């Protein structure tokens, strides 16, 4: 047995990474504020937000985490994986630069966090059609050939950001 | 995860019944700060009278045990080290010293001596405002302010400079400052009521709040247990009021006014001057003296416990944010006859405790006078 | 559109120059405004203790 | 035209908080004479009493 | 609760250096130097967004080239100038003296035939103490410039400080890699700053940063850190 | 016990008011208040900051 605060049964710890400029940081805004900015700040070592959700008639917080995506304030190893409950990796659907990297952000969260750690490929930026670049075969092939669950979405417009990070409560809870 | 709030807190329970123990007045004007060594072993207090005199606190069953003289200008900040070993001094003469305390076995007379020193020009620092002594093993910065916003972490392991921070003099002058017991931040309080975050680790100001009714932070603490709050002690309504500084939300406040909580309105002059915090046994003690003279030592767990401590039953017995209002009662035989006035009759400036086999208050006031009580 | 753009250059130089020494010169006033706010108030403090 | 009013009004506020100034030292001095009367008073009621 | 390392003379193998990623914008000239000459609208800086750069890697000692020049692969660039190459130098760990220097510029087309640099940035491959770079670098590029190796190099890429970035830039790597102790409440407040710094500096300068990295050599699970020694140094004069 | 009280009281009360630190003895009891009470301590009925100096708290210790 534990205490446990009246308010909250689950506090799951997630954390965003991936390249710059994937939308990250959009994602985070988005779901834990419904607010959305074209003005880019390129984020610096951590920032985290807490959003109160329910599944399943438990109230679940969760800590979502923003890393800095930028090769200047990013290192070797890396100690905001550890204690994450799950790991959300960003890609931009519009640069296959940075789906191609989700394989080099993976294999850090084999290395760093939790041995099982639940892990989530997200697909920002789909409202771009004119300019997507990966097709969505592409990265379901991908996702289900690790057994990641997948979702791709838009911060820009909504599209799928609260069922992204919702599927991964859930997935958290399935594991717990 | 492991540092102390204190060396030696209060007993289990402690109730300081206001029973006056030494009544000293070895300063010939006010008293300035009381600090005490972390051993308890000795305190010291510095006074305008340019002396500062160091006390046994052993000896509170009464003398200033050793005393120093020989920088000039008002002394009006003191600080022990972590250990009687040294105690840092500083003027309005911008003066900072570094008195070096010998502890002698009882046949041979102790003493003191300079042993560090340093100087700030009047034009380009300022005096010291105050300071604040913190160990990291590999340094044992002492961090002072000055009226130019200079904040100037001296290591005494040399004379390097550890950091130093700039505050921002549009909030005013930096009349206190405290500093994280974890050592990784550090907050700014200033004559116009502003409350600056400094994190130490990166240096940079991050954050600043201001008091709504832009007055003087009169003293500051971090708070013994909420790591983002901080105690800032405030002119007028002799209102202490934490504010977390994560949002700056003032959400926990004493008050003790005529004017009703929290209003802007014609607020009393008087002030909390010394405010002493301890965790105890988790239920958070907060003992507040000022320029009402009267300490109160509040509960914060339980608040209707509060109390006046320097004073009998012969004196007038008393926005979503938790504060603490106090108000007055509205209320000859000679029953035994009246006893002297035990309390202070002057502004208290500043409130200390020590806790060689008991709890003991130490007092002082504009005066120069210093009471010690149990 | 040279000369202009020179001249302009200019006068924007030298307005910001005027706007950085009146910078310095509030940020003196701050300087010692503290001081005199030291000051005065421990003689707040020495009227209320006298 | 928004930091010339400043300087000046900033300026202003040294005058101002200067003489402020003077007259609270000039007052404590005064109020220290009587402050010594009433000692003196007290002293000279003391003895004789 | 240990330093493992080994000797610069001992690690008889060639030295391997990442080329990361360029950030930053890269100042374009105004149209008066492009009627100037006009070959200047042929080069990369006009033609595309990314210009597909590439970064020399000379190793310089005492202000001499130690080797010849190894250099990335192409790669297409679209919106972001990303090296993922681990050029292999062309000198080993006990050929390289105490003041070994990398000397990466960074190229671009000027029309047919003809290279121009975008900046260069040197960085001693020996650290304060005599250790070899143990990791992730942002080295300052000085734009328009090509890399120097002379000692003093006039183009370092690191700074002993002095700016706001060069400062943050270091506690913040070490903030990521836990040497610094985690304060969640002044993170989130901390790094609102340094963004803010950060976003400042990205616009009223335009200076830009090559990342590199150095391979952890690794051994049954442990990491050895590179340090400056000779074969003979090991033995103090037997001066009578 | 109560004439170590009402004498170090006494010294006390003397050295509050100033009184001649050399003449001053712990055990003469009744002329220690003689010092107090006559004319002969000009200081009397002054306040002000008296500091029981060494020299007459090694006679008392
Ligand atoms: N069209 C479109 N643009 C987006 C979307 N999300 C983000 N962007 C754009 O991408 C920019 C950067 O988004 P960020 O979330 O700050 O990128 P990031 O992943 O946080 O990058 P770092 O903070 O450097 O790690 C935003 O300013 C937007 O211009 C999206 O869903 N649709």
């Amino acid at each position: 047995m534990s205490s446990m605060n009246p308010e909250y049964d689950y506090l799951f710890k997630l954390l965003l990474i991936g390249d710059s400029g994937v939308g990250k940081s959009c994602l985070l805004l988005r779901f834990a504020d419904d607010t959305y900015t074209e003005s880019y700040i390129s984020t610096i070592g951590v920032d985290f937000k807490i959003r109160t959700i329910e599944l399943d008639g438990k109230t679940i917080k969760l800590q979502i985490w923003d890393t800095a995506g930028l090769e200047r304030f990013r290192t070797i190893t890396s100690s905001y994986y550890r204690g994450a409950h799950g790991i959300i990796v960003v890609y931009d659907v519009t640069d296959q630069e940075s789906f191609n990297n989700v394989k080099q952000w993976l294999q850090e969260i084999d290395r760093y966090a939790s041995e099982n750690v639940n892990k989530l490929l997200v697909g920002n930026k789909c409202d771009l059609t004119t300019k997507k670049v990966v097709d969505y075969t592409t990265a379901k092939e991908f996702a289900d050939s690790l057994g990641i669950p997948f979702l791709e979405t838009s911060a820009k417009n909504a599209t799928n950001v609260e069922q992204s990070f919702m599927t991964m409560a859930a997935e958290i809870k399935k594991r717990m | 995860e492991n540092a102390e709030w204190e060396s030696k807190p209060p007993p289990p329970g402690w109730r300081p019944k206001g029973l006056l123990v030494a009544h000293l007045h070895e300063h010939k004007s006010a008293v300035n700060r009381i600090r005490v060594s972390d051993e308890h072993s000795l305190f010291a207090t510095c006074s305008n009278d340019g002396t500062v005199k160091i006390w046994n606190s052993q000896k509170m069953e009464t003398r200033s045990i050793l005393t120093y003289s020989r920088i000039g200008g008002r002394v009006k900040t003191l600080t022990f080290c972590q250990g009687s070993h040294y105690l840092a001094i500083a003027s309005d003469n911008g003066a900072v010293q570094l008195l070096g305390i010998e502890a002698s076995k009882l046949p041979k007379s102790p003493k003191i001596h300079p042993l560090q020193s340093r100087i700030l020009d009047q034009k380009e620092d300022g005096c010291v405002v105050d300071m604040h002594h913190f160990n990291s093993g590999a340094q044992s910065v002492l961090a002072y302010a000055t009226v130019n916003g200079s904040l100037v972490g001296w290591d005494l392991r040399s004379s390097s400079n550890a950091w130093t921070l700039k505050h921002d003099l549009k909030s005013g002058l930096i009349t206190s400052f405290a500093v994280d017991i974890h050592q990784c931040w550090l907050c700014i309080g200033t004559s116009s009521g502003t409350m600056a975050c400094w994190d130490m680790r990166f240096q940079l100001p991050i954050s600043s709040h201001c008091h709504p009714s832009r007055a003087r932070i009169r003293r500051l603490s971090m708070h013994p247990l909420y790591q983002s709050w901080v105690i800032a002690a405030v002119q007028g309504n002799n209102e202490v009021s934490m504010w977390d500084m994560e949002t700056g939300d003032r959400r926990f406040t004493l008050w003790a006014s005529s004017a009703p909580p929290l209003s802007e309105l014609q607020p009393s002059p008087h002030s909390v001057h010394g405010i002493y915090c301890s965790p105890a046994d988790g239920n958070p003690i907060l003992l507040t003296a000022g320029s009402d003279m009267k300490i109160r030592f509040w509960d914060l767990a339980y608040p209707e416990r509060s109390y006046v401590v320097a004073g009998s039953t012969s004196s007038p017995s008393v926005e979503g944010t938790e504060v603490v209002q106090e108000i007055q009662n509205k209320q000859t035989p000679r029953r035994g006859p009246e006893s002297l006035p035990v309390g202070h009759h002057d502004i208290i400036t500043d409130v200390a405790t020590f806790q060689t086999t008991q709890g003991f208050i130490v007092t002082a006031s504009r005066d120069g006078i210093v009471k010690v009580w149990k | 559109v040279e000369k202009n753009r020179k001249i302009v250059a200019e006068n924007l130089e030298k307005v910001q120059a005027e706007a950085e020494r009146l910078d310095q010169e509030e940020a003196q006033y701050q300087r010692e405004y503290s001081e005199f706010k030291r000051q005065q108030l421990e003689l707040d403090d020495e009227l209320k203790s006298v | 035209q928004k930091l010339y009013s400043r300087a000046q009004r900033h300026q202003e506020k040294k005058e101002k908080i200067q003489r402020h100034n003077r007259k609270l030292g000039d007052l404590v001095e005064k109020k220290t004479i009587d402050l010594r009367s009433h000692y003196e008073r007290l002293a000279n009621l003391r003895r004789s009493h | 609760e240990k330093f493992h390392y080994i000797y610069s003379c001992d690690l008889d193998i060639n030295v391997q250096l990442k080329i990361g990623s360029l950030e930053g914008k890269r100042e374009q000239k105004s149209y008066k130097a492009v009627l100037e000459d006009p070959m200047l609208k042929f080069s990369g800086l006009y033609q595309e967004t990314c210009s597909d750069l590439y970064v020399t890697c000379q190793v310089f000692a005492e202000g001499k080239p130690l080797a010849l020049p190894v250099r990335t692969s192409y790669k297409a660039f679209s919106t972001r100038w990303n090296w993922n190459e681990w050029l292999k130098l062309p000198v080993k760990y006990p050929d390289l003296p105490r003041n070994a220097q990398v000397a990466l510029t960074i190229w671009d087309v000027y029309g047919p035939g003809k290279a121009v640099p975008v900046g260069g940035t040197t960085v001693s491959l020996f650290g304060k103490y005599g250790m070899f770079r143990q990791g992730m670098h942002d080295l300052k590029v000085w734009p328009n410039v090509e890399a120097d190796g002379s000692e003093p190099t006039k183009t370092p890429g690191r700074t002993s400080s002095e700016d706001q970035m060069s400062r943050l830039a270091k506690l913040t790597k070490a903030h990521r890699q836990g040497h610094m102790v985690k304060v969640d409440w002044l993170d989130r407040l901390t790094f609102r700053e340094i963004e803010m710094i950060n976003e400042s500096e990205k616009r009223s300068s335009n200076f830009m940063y090559l990342m590199v990295e150095f391979r952890c050599v690794k051994c049954d699970d442990k990491e050895y850190g590179i340090v400056y020694y000779e074969k003979d140094g090991d033995e103090s004069s037997p001066i009578l | 016990r109560a004439v170590k009280k009402l004498n170090a009281n006494i010294l006390y009360l003397c050295f509050s008011q100033h009184v001649n630190l050399d003449q001053l003895q712990p055990l003469h009891t009744l002329r220690n208040l003689m010092y107090l009470v006559s004319p002969s301590s000009e200081h009397l009925g002054r306040s002000g900051p008296f500091e029981v100096r060494a020299d007459l708290e090694e006679s008392m210790e």
